[PDB]
């Protein structure tokens, strides 16, 4: 019987500063034992500021980034060029995945950008469009490597304040962009160590009120 | 376009009134007088045959006089054809009724949705009306019997005795002089014939150019019986009352 | 929903249905009242599949009503018993079929009479002189067959439905929470507090 | 007289009036002019308010990064065109990954005003409109008629006195057509080509409205005092 | 589909059709509200050319549309059905999904809109009618008397008249109904409407129809007799 | 829901510094039986792409019918047909990829593999995969089916990643996609001896290479093989 | 899931715990599980995330085009009557939903409805759903009352989130905490389980289970 | 007869210019836009003193952020005004956010046309729409059955609308506070209806960034009618 589901691995991973965010992803993609390519993008600029990725099946994923994308455009359009804000676009994006609830895009959605106060801002979608925003997600196949060291070096879980009697918790700060890139490179090449799908290149998207930069880093490729 | 040959048939003249309406009515003056009369243990239904042919078979033909249910009839007073289109649309829906309650159908509902399909027809659609006016016999555990008219405005309402047709304003006021609360059916079975007598447009009433119908409880013991008259039984009540 | 019961005696029509709403392992309410009223002299309770039992009985509710309002008059049980078992009818024949057991209970006004219909979901009517649905019936069909008589007060008629409960109370794997019980007569249809 | 009771009809000597009315309603609208060279295309638009207390009504409408057009007649009319357009420029980019030409834009307008010119029941579209863009094939110029007449252009102009500016283009066709690489004199030349259909009003700041587009150059529209340079 | 438009604008911006409309109520019988301090009293009039009616059978001129709120009309009677039974089954359908009977206001809102719905769709024209709407909201005592008309604007009436010699009755009930002191009772609402009925009718025998609402479903009809002693007493106190 | 019947086995391709190479065997097979052996798998549009394509022949009959209405259709009302508004690769496999992934989406796929080989008119090499699922990527190398598990591997070798690509010229190039065919021959059980391959260079244009065949093989160390383990005769 | 609400003297407690899951992956500990209508109204989500999301913020839209309409804030009832005709129209399509309409009208007074995804609707003084709702029942029925205060109300109903966030594995996070009044609903702050337990543990004597 | 959708030889629907002419025998209807808010009033118009004019509602909450005033033949305002409202709400719904004043006239404007041989004939009523937003700031707009919106710093509509739009001209300058706009209209309302101005026959309204749209109660216009007096007879 046709399948029209497939799945084609990959990770990706969002996180949010005090006046910047991140979305990176590796540019490995696969099926079953297979490299299909090296070096394909699933990091899209999406205009006003807005930054996003469609993890799992490439196929939805690319439908839904096109369908975004193009709704970003005739929002312009209808609205006299009003910038999309993140939230505004989140919501539209939960509406998005929400209206094929019964035959869904098997992908893990984030989009990162900048809230309209200046702030980092990322949000986190699952396939039928359920969302939230949050300082820190990672997405697909090496999520369940990733995220729970994000926990701890983000979001400082587990962690107290030394000679405290594990009474104080380890105060929450935001991170440099500097930081941020460092526990990037360093979560996926730990998720390149332990995890198949997951290798070939880091493409990083960073989101500042200047505008949308982009950094690239060597995986390993076996 | 096609706007060109629309008649428009559902609108309001500058008086507000519905001209095919007026002109229905006034197609259904012309046609055959007939008159219905409520008595307190029956119902008369009495109908003039339009301009009778000697070589028109009498007995096996239906003009005026319609059966609609085992409780209910209609007298009809206009196009034929129109009539019988309603008159299958009141049979169903007394089946439906039946089949959904299992009780044979109120007078007043029947009525009532065949006078709402002829509504239908002066408001929407941009057809003509059906140039149709009944007269509805019939009885209910509820009313008892009544007697009701509908026209081609779907308006209708209840009557004691009526007139539909040719010379109504004549066969009304000879009703409305000789009627009473307290008549039998054998005494309203009298006045129908006398008021047609007097309102016909013929030379004499004879019993070729009648249709008549009775609906009593002259059956066995609390139930309706319907009997729409033979050509030899008009003939006979026709020289019973003293008029032939 | 589970257990509804219904016993029709000399002058009323008297309906018993089980307070509990359970769902997997608890239960949500212990109150429920398993019935509405279609007409002053008509009482409807039901049971069978979550949402379409409520749904049903109160979209016949709203037709009963506006048949009255139209034509000022109040249909009889054994119409509205009629009408609800074509509705049952034209049901499971559908796409999705109502999945709801009821009995009316009502009194005839014209005939001075009451009457009990059991109706299942696949619109299966009989008039009965007294009614249950579910696994209820296993234990009270044969309990009445024994106790009941036509001839029975309305009092009479709460002691044997009082036998019903007991016996269900004692037998029944679950716990129903007890019954509400409701009377249709001559005079309308009241609920019986205390029981 | 007898045949002008809807679009369905000929007149005798094969006139179609419905279609003649709605060029009418064209004539009555504020004047607008369109003009390119070989790297950019400009339109130039007057627009027309109610009264002092009013807006002024906006001319110029944006259907993709390199193609939009303004208008003259009836601006809902326009909206229905120019959403259509908006339409059929984005079908093509995301079916085919390709950014529509200027010239099937003008033939996908035309074939759907047609429609309204043959059909009982329907009407004519009531607007003009001068459609820009810079697509494979260079700058582009095109004037859209509601009778389905499609006509590519160097420049011309529409609306009311509408001769006068699409005189003096004529005249400076030469001159005009060879401002290359420098988007600020080819606005000047549309600026000065729409002055000569003003009478007793002159331009303002909230009344001119510009928009240009080019080689390196989106689609981008100039109103308010961003339009002050050329005044 | 029959696709017409026949209610439009003409050149002077009428839509003739929708005042035509108006003529037919205007033809139809006359029919009036009245609200006092606690109650509403629909009167309606009756034509007596029609001799030998049956008058159990006979469609009543006042309409019940739920238990706690009616409906009266003047214009074409076949077309008062459609509006009438649109009302009830949105009364039901707004008691199964709020949980909650219509207010006054909202059940003239829908019947309204109705009669503008057909003012501007294709294939239709407009209803011949216009309507006293009046009861009570659930579990309130103010009283509510609404009217609509063929255009589709409605609006609340303290008094209020349509129909035939309409005209007449509204400048009675204009001088007569004072809104400080409204009828404080029940005999004095209907004794207004009577006498306001009074002015037009002709005989007060089987030719006027009295309607009493009063709160928490409380609606009964008036019989001759009833009616009949208002007639006595009015012209008694009238020779003066 | 389909099943594939009539089958075309693997297509490869790869990018060289001037343009691209791509190849595909001439067999259509019948489930395990060899049925046709005159089957064309590549389909050119224009003088500037080559579609390469495997699996259900029906549906890629179907598919060679749409790029030839495609064709037709661009030249409707476009005096620059042949010039600047001609169809381009990037113009021909989006809208491949368009069909494909909206008949997956109605649960009735064209059950094929693509690969939409060809140069844009800048210059740059176009080099595009998409199959039954709607499923897009590219890659240097590109392969369908068994390609993708022998050759990829081998073209690979060649141009590993971006760098690799000015480096490799089409003499380079072409001898790995001829050395993969072969590889194939051994290997893969549903493929042929003959096929086609075609060379879309940005100097040169479209070079279309019918009836090669598969040939310096080694068969000879077979005859020193004998029995399964033991035998020694 | 473990949510909560029940009726009382003072108005109406609602708590909810913040886990989401996806099969044993805990794949959030800060999902916000009531939904804030309007300031009289309240809804809790149990079940299908995204169901529970998507037809809890469309709820809103269709309570506020009501009293656009009717000039008048939406009954409880009607408004949790709103939610049940909807998910009984996709009844069998597989939406996952166990939610609770809370809040304040003059006519009703405080009122809690359970609303679920098979189209039971049930007015109530006391409910608790989802996965982890019978923790929450144990803890919550033999230390209900009906006279209890407004702080012990809002203790009990935050314990009984506790005691299910403690032993049921599909919910825990952190606490939210709500007070509907005639005044409105008022947010009684985000509580983590992390602290909490052991705050709780020290100060009230319980969970004697666990290592000290 | 005709077509419904003919053009004139002007070049102008006959349709359309004849809806034009009903609502000129509509009750008038007053807005004005300041930096402070924006103020719409209108003229209730009682056909007679038994009508309860309370009940008479021709100003409208479309959202929290947009209020709208009719003018016409107001029962055709009705379907629009729903539209409106859904439309406002949807679009908080797919964008979690409030919506544009500017898009939301541009949505009641695309009702306008959908007549012909959608609904058999244009709609007979005027709209003034009133709003805030944080692009554009405060904005008033008048929305014709011709599908055509002009954005207004004051506007009248209606009756007595072009004496009244003559007088807006002389009163508006950009920098009138609210109080004064309240007055202004008030006292424009007066000197173009027929009967005397007082809180029972005219409706004041207005839109606020900070309080949202409301509707003036009767006591609160009474005291502004009562102080436009004063002022006018000061000097
Ligand atoms: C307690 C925790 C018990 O669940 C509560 O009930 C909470 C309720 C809150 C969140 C509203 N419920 C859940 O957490 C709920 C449980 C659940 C899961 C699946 C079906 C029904 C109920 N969780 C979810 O809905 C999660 C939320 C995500 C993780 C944020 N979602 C999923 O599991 C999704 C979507 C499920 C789905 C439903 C209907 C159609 C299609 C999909 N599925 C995935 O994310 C799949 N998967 C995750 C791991 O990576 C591979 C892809
Ligand atoms: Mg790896």
């Amino acid at each position: 019987q046709f399948n029209p589901y497939g799945d084609n691995g990959g990770t990706i991973l969002g996180i949010a500063g005090e006046d910047f965010a991140v979305l990176a992803g590796d540019t490995r993609n696969i099926t079953d034992y297979s490299i299909n390519s090296r070096y394909e993008p699933k990091v899209f600029d999406c205009g006003d500021n807005i930054v996003m990725s469609a993890n799992g099946f490439a196929a939805d994923g690319d439908a839904l980034v096109k369908r975004f994308k193009n709704s970003v455009k005739w929002y312009h359009f209808d609205h006299n060029d009003k910038k999309l804000s993140i939230n505004s676009a989140a919501r539209n994006i939960q509406h998005l995945l929400y209206g094929k609830r019964f035959f869904p895009y098997y992908v893990h959605t984030i989009i990162a950008g900048l809230d309209e106060d200046g702030k980092g801002a990322v949000y986190s979608f699952d396939p039928v469009g359920s969302y939230e925003r949050e300082q820190c997600r990672a997405g697909g196949a090496a999520a369940s490597l990733i995220m729970p060291f994000l926990d701890n070096q983000v979001n400082f879980k587990n962690q107290y304040e030394p000679g405290t009697n594990g009474k104080v918790k380890k105060p929450l700060k935001y991170l440099s962009v500097e930081e941020v890139i460092k526990l990037v490179r360093d979560s996926f090449t730990s998720a390149t160590e332990r995890h198949i799908q997951v290798g070939d290149g880091l493409e990083i998207l960073i989101v500042t009120k200047d505008g949308v930069r982009k950094e690239f880093y060597e995986l390993k490729r076996d | 376009g096609s706007r060109r040959y629309d008649s428009r048939t559902t609108i309001f003249s500058p008086e507000g009134r519905l001209y095919q309406v007026e002109y229905a009515l006034e197609s259904i003056s012309h046609a055959g007088t007939a008159i219905g009369i409520m008595a307190s243990d029956g119902i008369v239904l009495a109908a003039e045959r339009k301009v009778t042919s000697t070589l028109l078979e009498q007995d096996t033909s239906t003009e005026k006089l319609y059966k609609l249910n085992d409780k209910i009839a209609v007298a009809v007073a206009g196009l034929t054809a129109d009539a019988e289109i309603l008159i299958n649309t009141a049979r169903i829906h007394a089946q439906n009724y039946l089949k959904t309650y299992n009780e044979d159908i109120p007078v007043e509902i029947l009525v009532r949705r065949l006078s709402d399909i002829k509504q239908g027809y002066t408001q929407h659609g941009g057809l003509r009306p059906f140039g149709v006016s009944f007269i509805y016999a019939g009885y209910d555990d509820r009313y008892g019997y009544q007697l009701y008219t509908s026209n081609p405005s779907g308006n209708y309402t209840g009557w004691k005795a009526i007139s539909v047709g040719a010379n109504t304003s004549a066969a009304q006021t000879l009703l409305q002089m000789d009627y009473k609360d307290d008549m039998k059916v054998d005494d309203a079975i009298e006045l129908a014939l006398k008021t047609l007598s007097k309102t016909t447009d013929s030379s004499a009433l004879t019993y070729d150019r009648l249709e008549f119908a009775t609906i009593r409880k002259g059956a066995n013991d609390g139930e309706v019986y319907q009997k729409i008259f033979k050509p030899q039984e008009i003939k006979d009540i026709l020289v019973k009352t003293g008029i032939t | 929903m589970d257990i509804i019961l219904g016993i029709r005696v000399q002058d009323s029509v008297i309906l018993a249905s089980s307070k509990a709403v359970t769902r997997g392992i608890s239960v949500l309410k212990d109150s429920d009242d398993k019935t509405r009223q279609l007409s002053p002299h008509t009482l409807m309770s039901f049971a069978g599949e979550a949402g379409d039992t409520v749904q049903f009985a109160e979209y016949i509710q709203a037709n009963i009503q506006l048949y009255s309002i139209r034509e000022d008059y109040e249909l009889s049980p054994q119409a509205v018993s009629s009408f609800v078992r074509q509705e049952l009818a034209k049901s499971i024949r559908s796409r999705r079929p109502y999945q709801v057991n009821v009995l009316i209970g009502g009194y005839d006004k014209k005939k001075n009479k009451p009457e009990l219909y059991q109706i299942d979901y696949l619109g299966t009517k009989v008039e009965l002189p007294y009614g249950a649905h579910g696994y209820s019936g296993f234990y009270t069909f044969s309990l009445l067959d024994h106790h009941y008589r036509p001839d029975m007060t309305t009092e009479e008629g709460l002691d044997l439905l009082k036998l019903c409960v007991q016996e269900l109370e004692k037998r029944m794997p679950m716990d129903f929470k007890g019954v509400i019980v409701k009377i249709v007569d001559k005079d309308g249809i009241r609920q019986v507090d205390d029981f | 007289n007898n045949y002008d009771g809807d679009t369905v009809t000929f007149s005798p000597t094969g006139r179609l009036f419905q279609v003649e009315y709605a060029l009418e309603a064209i004539k009555q609208g504020s004047v607008t002019v369109g003009l390119r060279s070989n790297t950019h295309a400009v339109l130039v638009a007057l627009k027309r308010n109610a009264d002092e207390l009013s807006s002024y009504q906006k001319k110029i409408i944006k259907c993709d990064e390199h193609m939009g057009l303004s208008l003259a007649g009836l601006a809902p009319d326009a909206r229905v065109l120019s959403n259509y357009l908006r339409q059929q420029c984005n079908y093509s980019s995301l079916v085919f990954n390709r950014k529509l030409a200027v010239e099937r834009a003008g033939h996908l307008l035309c074939d759907k005003a047609q429609k309204n010119t043959q059909s009982y029941g329907g009407r004519p579209y009531g607007v003009g409109l001068l459609i820009i863009g810079y697509d494979k094939s260079g700058a582009h110029l095109l004037e859209f008629q509601p009778s389905g007449n499609v006509t590519e252009l160097y420049g011309t102009a529409i609306g009311a006195r509408s001769q006068g500016a699409k005189t003096y283009l004529e005249r400076t066709l030469d001159t005009f057509i060879k401002i290359d690489g420098n988007p600020d004199e080819l606005i000047k030349a549309g600026v000065e080509a729409i002055s000569q259909s003003l009478r007793d009003e002159s331009l303002t700041v909230d009344n001119l409205s510009i928009a240009i587009v080019g080689k390196d150059t989106p689609f981008t529209i100039y109103d308010g005092e961003a339009v002050a340079k050329y005044i | 589909g029959y696709d017409r438009a026949l209610s439009i604008f003409s050149p002077d911006g009428h839509i003739f059709q929708v005042e035509y409309a108006l003529e037919a109520v205007k033809r139809g019988t006359c029919a009036v509200g009245v609200k006092g301090k606690n109650c509403v009293v629909l009167g309606c009039e009756r034509r007596s050319t029609l001799k030998l009616q049956d008058t159990r059978i006979t469609p009543s001129k006042v309409s019940k549309i739920d238990s706690h709120v009616v409906l009266s009309f003047s214009g074409l009677n076949a077309d008062s059905r459609i509006l009438i039974e649109k009302a009830r089954v949105e009364a039901q359908s707004h008691r199964l999904t709020l949980e909650d009977p219509v207010t006054v206001e909202y059940l003239t809102r829908y019947v309204a809109g109705v009669q503008q719905r057909y003012t501007q769709s294709g294939g239709v024209r407009p209803f011949g009618v216009s309507t006293l709407i009046a009861g009570f909201d659930p579990r309130d005592d103010e009283p509510k008397l609404y009217q609509t008309e063929p255009s589709g604007i409605y609006s609340s009436w303290s008094a209020q008249t349509i129909g035939r010699n309409s005209k007449t009755v509204r400048e009675f009930l204009e001088k007569n109904y004072d809104r400080k002191e409204p009828p404080a009772t029940v005999e004095e609402c209907v004794k207004l409407t009577v006498r306001s009925l009074l002015e037009v009718v002709q005989t007060g025998a089987k030719n006027i129809e009295i309607t009493v609402v009063k709160p928490d479903s409380d609606i009964v009809a008036l019989s001759s007799e009833e009616i009949n002693q208002y007639v006595t007493q009015i012209e008694q106190e009238k020779q003066e | 829901t389909q099943q594939p019947i009539v089958t075309g086995t693997s297509v490869i391709s790869m990018k060289y510094d001037n343009g691209v190479i791509i190849a595909a065997d001439n067999l259509g097979s019948y489930g395990s039986l060899l049925r046709f052996n005159g089957v064309e798998r590549l389909i050119p549009v224009g003088d500037n792409t080559v579609v390469g394509i495997s699996g259900d022949i029906s549906d890629m009959q179907h598919i060679e019918r749409l790029l030839k209405d495609l064709v037709t259709e661009n030249a409707y009302d476009n005096p620059l047909a042949d010039a600047e508004e001609a169809l381009e690769p990037s113009y021909i496999f989006e809208y491949l990829a368009t069909v494909m992934y909206q008949r997956r989406s109605k649960m009735n796929p064209l059950w094929n593999a693509i690969i939409v080989a060809g140069v844009q008119s800048n210059g740059d090499q176009f080099l595009r995969y998409v199959n039954l699922l709607g499923v897009t990527y590219s890659s240097p190398t590109l392969a369908t089916g068994f390609g993708a598990h022998m050759a990829n591997p081998l073209l690979r070798k060649v141009v590993d990643r971006e760098s690799d690509i000015p480096k490799t010229t089409v003499q380079v190039a072409e001898e790995a996609i001829v050395n993969a065919m072969r590889v194939l021959y051994y290997r893969d059980a549903r493929s042929s001896r003959n096929f086609s391959l075609a060379i879309i260079d940005k100097n040169t244009g479209l070079t279309f290479k019918k009836n090669l065949q598969v040939e310096n093989m080694k068969w000879d160390f077979a005859k020193d093989i004998k029995g399964y383990g033991t035998q020694k005769i | 899931t473990t949510t909560l609400a029940f009726r009382f003297q003072g108005g109406i407690i609602v708590a909810v715990d913040s886990r989401a899951t996806a099969g044993n992956w805990v794949a959030s500990q800060t999902v916000k599980k009531v939904i804030e209508i309007n300031p009289f109204l309240l809804g809790t989500m149990a079940g299908g995330a995204a169901d529970c999301q998507f037809w809890e913020t469309w709820l809103g839209s269709q309570c506020r085009l009501h009293e656009l309409r009717e000039k008048e804030r939406i009954s409880v009832a009607a408004a949790s009557k709103i939610l049940s005709n909807l998910v009984y129209q996709y009844k069998g399509a597989g939406l996952s939903m166990g939610t609770m309409i809370c809040g304040y009208t003059r006519k009703e007074g405080p009122t809690i409805y359970y609303v679920d995804s098979d189209g039971t609707r049930l007015k109530g003084d006391i409910f608790c759903v989802g996965s982890g709702q019978t923790f929450a029942y144990g803890v919550l029925d033999s230390n209900y009352k009906w006279d209890l205060s407004v702080e012990d109300a809002l203790y009990l109903g935050k314990r009984s989130i506790l005691a299910a966030a403690h032993r049921n594995a599909y919910s825990g996070g952190s606490v939210n905490l709500y007070h509907v009044t005639e005044d409105g609903w008022i947010y009684h702050g985000n509580h983590d389980v992390g602290e909490l337990f052991w705050k709780v543990k020290e100060e009230e004597g319980s969970f004697n289970n666990v290592i000290g | 007869d005709r077509g419904v959708s003919t053009f004139s030889p002007e070049g102008r629907l006959f349709q359309v210019e004849y809806s034009l002419e009903a609502i000129k025998l509509g009750s008038t209807a007053i807005g004005i836009a300041t930096k402070e808010g924006v103020v719409l009033g209108v003229e209730k118009r009682a056909t007679s003193p038994l009508l309860e004019s309370d009940s008479i509602e021709k100003i409208v909450e479309i959202d929290r952020h947009i209020g709208c005033a009719m003018s016409g033949l107001t029962a055709d305002a009705r379907s629009m005004i729903e539209h409106a409202r859904t439309a406002a709400v949807t679009h908080n719904l797919y964008y979690d956010e409030d919506i544009n004043v500017e898009s939301l006239t541009q949505s009641v404007c695309d009702l306008a046309l959908r007549f012909g041989e959608l609904m058999s004939r244009p709609f007979g009523v005027a709209l003034l729409i009133a709003g805030h937003d944080a692009d554009d700031g405060y904005q008033l707009f008048h929305a014709e059955p011709s599908g055509t919106f002009y954005r207004y710093n004051a506007k009248a509509i209606g009756s007595g609308s072009e004496g009244a739009q003559a007088e807006l001209l002389n009163e508006w300058h950009s920098s009138l506070t609210l109080k004064e706009a309240e007055l202004l209209v008030l006292k424009i309302l007066k000197q173009v209806m027929e009967e005397k101005l007082d809180e029972n026959n005219a409706q004041l309204s207005c839109i606020t960034k900070q309080d949202g749209f409301k509707i003036y109660d009767n006591e609160k216009t009474a005291e502004l009618i009562k102080e436009l007096k004063e002022k006018e007879a000061a000097e």
